[PDB]
């Protein structure tokens, strides 16, 4: 029911600076 | 219809248990956020027409067979039903955001939307592209301040994107 | 049957795009956590027979009418099938945790399970009540907070794999509702 | 379930609209009130065994025929005394659910829907339960708005029995 | 094919409980002996009686009598009938409710009070 | 619905026959009972609340898991619906007793009752115990005199017991 | 009003047809039963104050707290005892009305409809009246089919109170 | 009015109540000790605990009828069948009147303060009207069984 | 070992912080309700010999195979060792209620207790039952709701001490399971 990549790419984008 | 507070009361009553002190403290963390959850919902519903219209215009520019004559969104009847189906999903995500639990989302929007579109011939692959376009139009709109006290809301905008991911895998 | 890599290609095939850019950077961080997912599938398969016999016994201690004369788990022929019905559900969830996508769970196990159970006369209230016990066991084994056995892992956090395995076990209960 | 959160969602779904500020203000009032509601739920849970066994004795002192009279409806035997204290604990448990949730939604669903037909069938008097609920209102020892929150669900149960 | 004492028990459950009194629980029959066990917990009839709740403050002293008048008698003078190797003891502990009889009682002797 | 007099008429219309002389003499015996049938329906209806409640009282003494949290009769709505069903079955068994034919009993109560309890999870082996406890409370109420003239009613109490056994096998 | 004659006119007016021998046989059954129903109405009317005074005294012996407990809902004063004997007369009078018209019609309209709203409001126990109706059932002195007609409407009043 | 002598007469019973029924039914065993013989019916643990419960309940009825001041609290159903309950169970009823007549003689001892073990402080005056009232109430229980 | 004031200063030592007025309002209410903490622990040690023998013999009552041949409370040798052990458990949870922190119960009593019991043969499900009786005996002496033995206190709530000591009794079951 979850998307692991689409949710594993948003959590690593807000914690890690650009 | 359960919110996040009623999700743990219903799970306690199936065993006849009082709620423990470690469960009241987990619920008061939701009251502690509180004002930041109400601004996620306020930012989404106050831009709801721009979120749906810009995501539809971008959807037909990528799959132009949907608005060809004979396509699934030709003939204004079918075009206007495609636009309110996008606004239906955005409505129930904002319902599930203010509750803290995805109970109203997958009981009375998503429960049987894969086999609704399958019986109609609607391409559920193309519906999921439209949820993903409304998803990042909303999370780009959630984490900007523009008259908002600056803080960290990234655990709430990861919850909002998970509701959009829940609707996306459910229609295809 | 899709895995987590097949889902981002099906989504890119609908618009006829090459995979690259931002969704290639979301895929490189999915494999950075690929050892935590492999560490955590092993922590469930290793305890798979105690997880089932505790969830079926815990469904029975809550509702002892299932082992009364006339109950659904009454005879030895029916007790052995509930212990089999309950470890197929755990087996298909471990496929979805290894794949990272609940497609194989939803169509090879969950599509039509509710209509099957209410045609054999199986109480779907109790099946939900055993699936929710297996949910509490799987989050305890992944976060290494079992009271009965502590495993060995490298130090770190795996609270996103516990949020994912709870979403798979909540679906199983919502599907056979 | 009737909560302040799910009465706002059900208001917007019956009109087919997004959550406007009419519904964000109703949710905000629950968050402003949930401080006193969640400490009342902690203090009634920690006083559970004291309040249940004390309120069963308050009924046996006002209605002392209920311990002498034979029959299955009275607390005259080992399982009638066990079923009387079980019912005070059902009432105390639903008050703590209503304080957590924020409305009279758990005890509307789990307790009061069908309660008049049960009391008339099994010959239970609703003036027994009013006396035990007046004991819990006068023995939890809470003060201020924490007592105002706990008392508002105790005499919601009194108005459905009286 | 019902037997005459088979119901004479069952007519007292037809009256309402305000006028049938104790006899309102006459419809429960004899369970098997494992049905009163700690998974199942079938309730005996005597609970629905006041004889379960005979818990008085008063007490006989038993030392004010003459010596030789207080009589006591054990159930069996055996270690192996009072308690077996398993816990299925008819006399010691909480397993005295697991008898195949003693589920129902004779409370159609008295009155409809 | 159709009673026992209408039952043999419908069996005779489908053959296109007048009723026999033997068949009229068998319907004279059904009128000859007549008052004894109306005594059983009077005794069962007059004690209808006490038969349902005291046989629910005896069910929860022998199966006390039904009223534990997580049991099928634990809440007020779920207990009041259980007494309501036991009064529904006793209603249509008295309807089948005054008619002499179990046709209103299954066409308006029993057909679809097994399908209902399998979609809800209601234990069907415990419903049949409640049916069998209203049976022997009523067949013991049938053959007591209590203001009836003395006679033999043992053929009409085998018919009343057969309507309770019919309602019990349509749910177990 | 539910009488056997109005329930036969209603089943013929519902389909808009004249009365037939389906309906004439129903009114005929009232007339054959009204021989025993009108002697029980004479007998309960003549024995009224013997049965109202005696049935009030049987509630005070079964539930002797009702004459001891203070409060407006109890027969522990001169006024509360006057309202208790007034209530036994209301129940006995509706039984004689039902024997006259041949159905459970007058006590539906005048006694049963709205009864449990009153017993909840004014805190009256419905088992106070079951013991009163059980005294009248055991001490009216009728026999034969005259008793079976009187007991069938007394037992109807017990079924609505439980 | 003078109900202070009434409230002293109730409190002389209800303070020393659990000794009184302990001294009532043990004196009933003391006059015929066949009830605690095996085969007797105060022999078992449940039957001995029930016999203390009934003497407490009879003393609850007398001390409540003394406090109200009339025998209308003794007009309860318990009166009927106490003979017929004790016949149907099988209970020595003339032994049960011996259990009540000890409690009749104890209640006039506590009211008049002529108890030869315990001596309590009261005011000066008379209380023999109330001691005849409890002798009236105990014989009504003593007529309910026979 | 630590107490409730030492537990705060090892939390601040991970941050090298000062225990200031934000952190001190938990410790200013530990001394404010500190009379009731002393008032509750002599409600337990005044009844401690009655509490042990009722909990051990109440475990024999629900399980009579503990005193048959082959039970592990069989002879006088084994029954006195079970009575000694339940007094040790009740001693260490009275230290932990007095300190206000379950450190001394967890390292001295409970650390390594599971391995003693699976080497000596002690049944752990019935041993949890003897601890769970005297948890219910302890919350009834603190809130003064026991059927015999009303002690003389002052008026107010001790409802947070009764659930603090119920969590200390729950750590004994979690450590031998
Ligand atoms: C032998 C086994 C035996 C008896 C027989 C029976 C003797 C007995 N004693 C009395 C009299 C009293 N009992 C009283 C009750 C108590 N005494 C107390 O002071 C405490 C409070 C309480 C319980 C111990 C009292 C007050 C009296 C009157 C004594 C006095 O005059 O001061 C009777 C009743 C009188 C009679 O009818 O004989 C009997 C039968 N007890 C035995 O042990
Ligand atoms: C003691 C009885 C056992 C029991 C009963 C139980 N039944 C229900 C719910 C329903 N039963 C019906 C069946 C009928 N309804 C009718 O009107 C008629 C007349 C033609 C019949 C035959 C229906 C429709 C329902 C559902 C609606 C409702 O009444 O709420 C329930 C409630 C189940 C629930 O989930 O709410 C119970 C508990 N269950 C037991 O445990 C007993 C063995
Ligand atoms: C993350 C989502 C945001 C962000 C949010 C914050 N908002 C904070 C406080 C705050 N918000 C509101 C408005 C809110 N309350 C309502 O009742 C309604 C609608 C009816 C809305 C939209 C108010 C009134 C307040 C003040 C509450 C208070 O402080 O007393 C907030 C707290 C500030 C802090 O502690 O840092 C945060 C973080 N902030 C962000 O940067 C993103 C964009
Ligand atoms: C198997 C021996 C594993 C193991 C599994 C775990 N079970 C965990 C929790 C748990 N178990 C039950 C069922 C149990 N409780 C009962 O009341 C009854 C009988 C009536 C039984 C059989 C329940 C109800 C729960 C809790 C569910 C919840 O929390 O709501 C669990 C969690 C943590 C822990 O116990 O450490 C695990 C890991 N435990 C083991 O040690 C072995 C390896
Ligand atoms: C010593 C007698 C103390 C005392 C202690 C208390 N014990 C309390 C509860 C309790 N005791 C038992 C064991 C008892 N029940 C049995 O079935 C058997 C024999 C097989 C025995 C010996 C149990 C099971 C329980 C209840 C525990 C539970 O519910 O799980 C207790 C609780 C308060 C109460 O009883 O209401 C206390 C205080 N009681 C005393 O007064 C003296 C000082
Ligand atoms: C809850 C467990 C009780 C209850 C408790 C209260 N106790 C209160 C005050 C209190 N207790 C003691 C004795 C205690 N303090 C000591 O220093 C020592 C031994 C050295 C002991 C045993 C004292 C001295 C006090 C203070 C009052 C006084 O001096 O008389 C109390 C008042 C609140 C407070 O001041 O902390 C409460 C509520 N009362 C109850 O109703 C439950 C059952
Ligand atoms: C145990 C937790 C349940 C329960 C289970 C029973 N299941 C029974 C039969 C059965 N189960 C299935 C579904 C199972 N097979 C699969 O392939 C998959 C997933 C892909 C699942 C979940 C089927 C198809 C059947 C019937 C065919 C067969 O058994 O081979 C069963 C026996 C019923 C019977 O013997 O008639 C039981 C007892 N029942 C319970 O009460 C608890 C809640
Ligand atoms: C059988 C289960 C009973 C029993 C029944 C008998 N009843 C007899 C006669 C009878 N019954 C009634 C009452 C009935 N008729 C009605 O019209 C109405 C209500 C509208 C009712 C309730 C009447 C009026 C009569 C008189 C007719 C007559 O006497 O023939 C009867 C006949 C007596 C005989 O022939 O021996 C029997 C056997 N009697 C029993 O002992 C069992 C318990
Ligand atoms: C009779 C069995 C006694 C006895 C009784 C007398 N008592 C007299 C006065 C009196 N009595 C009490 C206690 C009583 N009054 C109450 O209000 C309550 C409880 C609420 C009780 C238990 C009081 C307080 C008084 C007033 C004087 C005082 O302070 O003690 C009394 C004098 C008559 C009068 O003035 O009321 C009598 C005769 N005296 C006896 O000799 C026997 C043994
Ligand atoms: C004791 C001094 C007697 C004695 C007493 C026994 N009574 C037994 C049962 C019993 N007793 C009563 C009467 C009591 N209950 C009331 O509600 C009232 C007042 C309203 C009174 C006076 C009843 C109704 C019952 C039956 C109900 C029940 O068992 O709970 C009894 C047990 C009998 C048995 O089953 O073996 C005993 C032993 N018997 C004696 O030997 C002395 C003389
Ligand atoms: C009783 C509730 C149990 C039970 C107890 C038995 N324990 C036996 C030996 C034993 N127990 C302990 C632990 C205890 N001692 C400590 O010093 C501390 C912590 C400070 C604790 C908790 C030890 C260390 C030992 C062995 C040392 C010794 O006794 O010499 C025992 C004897 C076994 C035997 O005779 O072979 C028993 C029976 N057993 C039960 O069945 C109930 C559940
Ligand atoms: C105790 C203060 C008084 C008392 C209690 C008593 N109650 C019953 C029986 C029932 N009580 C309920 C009530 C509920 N059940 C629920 O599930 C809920 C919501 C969670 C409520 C409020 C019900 C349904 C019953 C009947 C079920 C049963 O049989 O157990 C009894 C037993 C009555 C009987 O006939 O069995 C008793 C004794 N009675 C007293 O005397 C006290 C004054
Ligand atoms: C006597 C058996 C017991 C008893 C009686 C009692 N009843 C009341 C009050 C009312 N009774 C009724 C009932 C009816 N009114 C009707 O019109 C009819 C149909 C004809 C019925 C059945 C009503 C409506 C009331 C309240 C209004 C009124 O008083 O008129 C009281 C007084 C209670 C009060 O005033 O609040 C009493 C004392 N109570 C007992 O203790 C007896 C056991
Ligand atoms: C084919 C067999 C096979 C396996 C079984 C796994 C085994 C495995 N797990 C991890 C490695 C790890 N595993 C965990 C997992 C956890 N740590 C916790 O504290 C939680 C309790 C738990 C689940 C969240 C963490 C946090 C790491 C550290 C590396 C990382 O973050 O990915 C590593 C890499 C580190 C190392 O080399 O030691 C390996 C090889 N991989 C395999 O190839």
């Amino acid at each position: 029911v979850v998307l692991p990549v689409a949710r594993a790419g948003l959590a690593a984008t807000a914690k890690k600076n650009q | 219809m359960l919110d996040a507070f009623a999700k743990v009361v219903a799970q306690a009553d199936a065993r006849g248990e009082f709620l423990s002190n470690t469960q009241i403290d987990a619920l008061s963390k939701m009251v502690k956020e509180g004002n930041q959850r109400l601004d996620i919902v306020n930012k989404v519903t106050s831009n709801a027409s721009a979120i749906v219209t810009n995501s539809a215009r971008a959807l037909f520019a990528e799959q132009p067979q949907l608005i060809q004559p004979g396509g699934n969104a030709y003939t204004s009847r079918r075009m206007a039903a495609c636009l309110r189906d996008m606004e239906i999903v955005l409505r129930y995500v904002s319902y599930a955001m203010i509750a803290g639990d995805s109970s109203v989302l997958d009981d009375r929007c998503l429960n049987g939307l894969r086999e609704t579109y399958q019986a109609l011939g609607t391409p559920g692959s193309s519906v999921a592209v439209a949820i993903q376009k409304m998803k990042d139009a909303s999370v780009a709109l959630a984490n900007d301040t523009t008259g908002t006290p600056i803080g960290d809301c990234s655990s709430l905008v990861a919850e909002l994107a998970g509701y959009f991911d829940r609707a996306a895998v459910s229609v295809v | 049957m899709l895995d987590a890599f097949s889902r981002v290609v099906v989504n890119s095939d609908a618009k006829a795009a090459y995979v690259g850019g931002s969704d290639l950077q979301a895929l490189k961080s999915f494999i950075a956590d690929g050892n935590k997912r492999l560490d955590a599938v092993n922590s469930i398969v290793s305890n798979a027979s105690c997880m089932v016999s505790d969830a079926v016994s815990g469904m029975i201690c809550e509702n002892p009418g299932l082992i009364s004369p006339g109950g659904n788990c009454y005879t030895n022929r029916r007790m052995a099938a509930c212990l089999r019905d309950g470890e197929i559900i755990l087996r298909y969830v471990s496929y979805a945790l290894l794949a990272g996508d609940a497609s194989v769970l939803e169509d090879r196990c969950l599509n039509g399970l509710k209509e099957t159970y209410i045609a054999l006369g199986v109480p779907t209230n109790s099946s939900i009540r055993a699936v929710s016990i297996m949910k509490a066991q799987a989050v305890a084994f992944i976060t290494n907070t079992a009271t009965e056995r502590k495993m060995s892992f490298a130090a770190g956090d795996c609270t996103s794999l516990a949020s994912e395995v709870a979403s798979y076990f909540d679906r199983v209960g919502a599907a056979i509702s | 379930m009737k909560t302040p959160i799910t009465e706002a969602i059900a208001t917007a779904d019956n009109q087919g609209r997004f959550l406007s500020n009419t519904e964000l203000q109703a949710v905000n009032g629950r968050y402003q009130r949930a401080t006193a509601s969640l400490t009342a739920a902690k203090a009634l849970t920690g006083s559970a065994q004291r309040l249940i066994t004390g309120a069963a004795q308050a009924v046996y002192n006002k209605f002392p025929y209920t311990t002498q009279m034979p029959g299955p409806a009275y607390a005259s035997s080992a399982i009638g005394k066990a079923k009387c204290a079980r019912d005070i604990g059902y009432y105390l448990r639903m008050v703590t659910y209503c304080l957590v949730v924020g409305g009279t939604g758990p005890m509307d669903e789990y307790l009061v829907a069908g309660l008049e037909e049960i009391n008339r069938s099994f010959d239970l008097s609703p003036s027994w339960y009013i006396e035990a609920l007046q004991y819990i209102k006068n023995s939890h020892g809470l003060s201020g708005q924490v007592a105002n929150e706990a008392n508002a669900y105790i005499d919601y149960a009194i108005n459905t029995l009286s | 094919v019902s037997t005459t004492k088979a119901d004479l028990r069952y007519v007292g459950a037809t009256k309402p409980a305000a006028v049938g009194g104790r006899r309102a629980m006459n419809l429960m029959k004899q369970q098997p002996f494992w049905m009163y066990g700690p998974p199942y917990n079938a309730v005996t009839q005597d609970e629905y009686e006041p004889i379960s709740a005979a818990a008085p403050k008063a007490f006989v002293d038993y030392q004010i009598f003459a010596p030789g008048t207080v009589k006591v008698s054990p159930d069996s003078v055996n270690a192996n009938e009072l308690n077996p190797v398993s816990g299925m003891s008819k006399y010691i502990g909480k397993t005295q409710k697991l008898v195949g009889d003693q589920g129902i009682s004779d409370r159609s002797d008295k009155l409809p009070m």
